[PDB]
């Protein structure tokens, strides 16, 4: 099932800062930071990365439970913000949920944290 | 609370 995810997309974002790609990613976890701001742990099958942030305009996808842990989504627009210390925050601007959490049911594959 | 670091604070300060 890992062939369903854009393996290598997290490394490409973190090395190249590519924003043209439309990677297919699995949500591993979502958590609100305190009008909620959602931080996402995402997987591309090979790696996870925890510095994804949901743009406020996408909050309805969480509020209506379309975007939830274990779902698979395709990113259609995102921005990278590189911190002074070199870590990168990935702001998800537009996305489509391709397969619901219920339909997927579990983490895909055995991704390891990016470093 | 995965990755409970200072990235939360950065994302708060954004926008």
């Amino acid at each position: 099932m890992v062939g369903q995810l854009s393996e290598g997309a997290i490394a490409a974002i973190m090395q190249k800062g590519d924003t043209n790609i439309k990677p297919i990613l699995q949500v591993i976890n979502i958590r609100p930071i305190t009008p909620p701001r959602y931080r996402l742990l995402m997987s591309d099958g090979l790696n996870t990365l925890s510095s994804f942030m949901l743009a406020t305009q996408l909050n309805p996808l969480v509020e209506e439970e379309q975007l939830s842990s274990n779902c698979v989504c395709q990113i259609h627009r995102f921005i990278v913000n590189t911190l002074k210390d070199g870590r990168r925050v990935v702001i998800l601007m537009e996305l489509e949920v391709l397969k619901s959490a219920e339909a997927v049911g579990v983490k895909i594959g055995n991704p390891v944290p990016y470093n | 609370d995965f990755a409970n670091d200072d990235i939360d604070s950065y994302m708060i300060a954004m926008e």
